[PDB]
Parts: C-alpha cells; structure tokens; sequence
C-alpha cells in the first residue's frame, strides 16, 4: 500500500499474509476458522503456502500470530490462468488446523449478493496489506491501510489499455499517491457498516502503483458470495 | 415513510420489506437482532467484522 498508514494491532483482524519462497507475496482474508479467501493468481502454481493470521509486523515474532499450512486450494471454477490471469480472480484456502478466533484473529463478514453490492455502492472501502510502500519500493513491515473511493467505470476504462469486466471495479485517487501495490493482491477491500466490516472486494491488480491517472483494480465479491458460503460452510 | 430504500429501513445491517408498510431487519452470522428491532448485537464471542482490541 502506497500512501497508507500503519494499522494498530487488531485493527484489521481478518487480514492474513501469505508467505512462500518470498514473504508477504500476497494477502488474504479470514472467512472462518478453517478458510481464507484470496486472489487466484496468488496461488496458481500450487506450491506450498503458509498463512499467518494475527500478524502485525512481519519482521518481528510476536504473540498473536497463528501460522497454518494450506491443505487445499480452490480456485473459482471459472478461473483460467491460461486465458486471463485476472478474471474470476478469487480462491479459497483450506487450513490444516483451525485458527483460534480472538480479538486479533476474527473473520470478515460476508453479506448476501444484494447487500455486498449495496455496500460497494457506498463508495468508500478500506484496503490493507504488507505490499510495497512505493512503486518498485520496499515491502511494508507493519500492516498498512488506506481508505479508497470507488471510481466511476468510464474513468477507469480510459485509465488502462487492458479490459475491465463488470466483475471488477476500480478504486483510488485521480491525483495518485495512494493505492494498493504489489504484495497486497489477495487481501481485503472492506466496507464499514455501522461498525461492522463487510468484504466488498479482493485486491487484484494494477499497472504502476499510485501513479497519477492509474487506479487499483479489484474483484467484486458480490458475484462470488454464494460460492464462498457454499465452499467454506463448516456445519 | 418506512421502507428498506429509505435509510435502510433504519436497520443496522439488512432490511426486508414486510406486510402493512413495515420492515423486518436482520443481521449477519454471529449477531442477533436486538430488542429495538433494528440493531445487531453480538451472539458469539468473536463476531465477524468487529474491531475488539483497544484502538
Ligand atoms: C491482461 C491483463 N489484465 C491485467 N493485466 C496486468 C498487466 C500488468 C500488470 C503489472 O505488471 N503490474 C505491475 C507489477 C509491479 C507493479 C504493478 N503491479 C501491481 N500488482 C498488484 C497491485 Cl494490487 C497493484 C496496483 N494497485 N498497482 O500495481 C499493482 C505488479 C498486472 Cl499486475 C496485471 N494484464
Ligand atoms: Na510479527
């Protein structure tokens, strides 16, 4: 995240980090004690993934962290990386052993399809992650967060040469300087509803972080609510 | 003047239009609809989407 601020401990207790050959290569969000939602392009190669919940400073071993191994990866059934690495860019990760829910490890709420879309229409969400803090710059150590406004569709289409389908939205600032960045993909875009946060998007991609005239591109969660609820149901 | 399209029916989370120009509010998993018929109260120790650590 470029142009964000340090989270306080437990401010985004649904955030997770994904670690592999490099650390903090992507983010994710806690659906429940056994399931994480992320971007499918983060987990396409099927290589080993470590999920860390309750993380704050990725270079300090603290006490709220809960590390778990990923036992199964469920990319959305319509994801096909051979055609388009960023369409239907959403996946579910099953953990080996359940997270212990607490003030630092808390699920994100997921509304039905209609209300997830109403909440995105509020026009302002929060993104968070350990991605780069400048374009081509260093990764964050302390979790970063940023409020991003929804950008109208026509403005976003003109901002990029790549195609933006109706299952994606754009968010960010016309002046630049504030955006998601590489390493944040897969993390949450959430909308606060009277003090309860709901998942409205998955951080997906962009071309040049925080460059004036460019925006972050996100997956609309509303289209995938039913599939999340079905795949992650524990009862 | 009581519908889900006006101030969400005064529902904290979700609203459904019901008979006789009334609404029925509701909440996400882990919350209960409160006695005031509008608010959402935690019904589990660590309900989703809530910041509980002192900020
Ligand atoms: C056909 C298609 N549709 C999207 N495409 C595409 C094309 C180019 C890129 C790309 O190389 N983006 C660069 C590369 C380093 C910094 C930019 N980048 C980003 N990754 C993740 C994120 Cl979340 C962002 C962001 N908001 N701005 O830039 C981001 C990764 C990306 Cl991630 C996606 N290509
Ligand atoms: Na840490």
């Amino acid at each position: 995240v470029v142009g964000g601020e340090d989270a306080k401990p437990g401010q985004f207790p649904w955030q997770v980090v994904l670690n592999g050959k490099v650390d903090a290569f992507c983010g994710g969000s806690i659906v429940n004690e056994k399931w994480i939602v992320t971007a499918a392009h983060c987990v396409e190669t099927g290589v080993k993934i470590t999920v860390v919940a309750g993380e704050h400073n990725i270079e300090e071993t603290e006490h709220t962290e809960q590390k778990r191994n990923v036992i199964r990866i469920i990319p959305h059934h319509n994801y096909n990386a051979a055609i388009n690495k960023y369409n239907h860019d959403i996946a579910l990760l099953e953990l080996d052993e359940p997270l212990v829910l607490n003030s630092y490890v808390t699920p994100i709420c997921i509304a039905d399809k209609e209300y997830t879309n109403i909440f995105l229409k509020f026009g302002s969400g929060y993104v968070s992650g350990w991605g780069r803090v400048f374009h081509k710059g260093a990764s964050a150590l302390v979790l970063q967060y940023l409020r991003v406004p929804l950008v109208d569709r026509a403005t976003c289409l003109r901002s990029t040469k790549f195609t933006i389908y109706n299952n994606m939205f754009c968010a960010g600032f016309h002046e630049g300087g504030r955006d998601s960045c590489q390493g944040d993909s897969g993390g949450p875009h959430v909308t606060e509803v009277e003090g309860t946060s709901f998942l409205t998007g998955i951080i997906s991609w962009g071309e040049e972080c925080a460059m004036k005239g460019k925006y972050g591109i996100y997956t609309k969660v509303s289209r995938y609510v039913n599939w999340i609820k079905e795949k992650t149901k524990l009862t | 003047d009581v519908t889900c399209n006006i101030k969400n029916g005064r529902c904290e989370q979700f609203c459904k239009n019901s008979a006789d120009n009334k609404v029925v509010c509701s909440c996400t998993e882990g919350y209960r609809l409160a006695e005031n018929q509008k608010s959402c109260e935690p019904a589990v120790p660590f309900p989703c989407g809530r910041v509980s650590v002192s900020q």
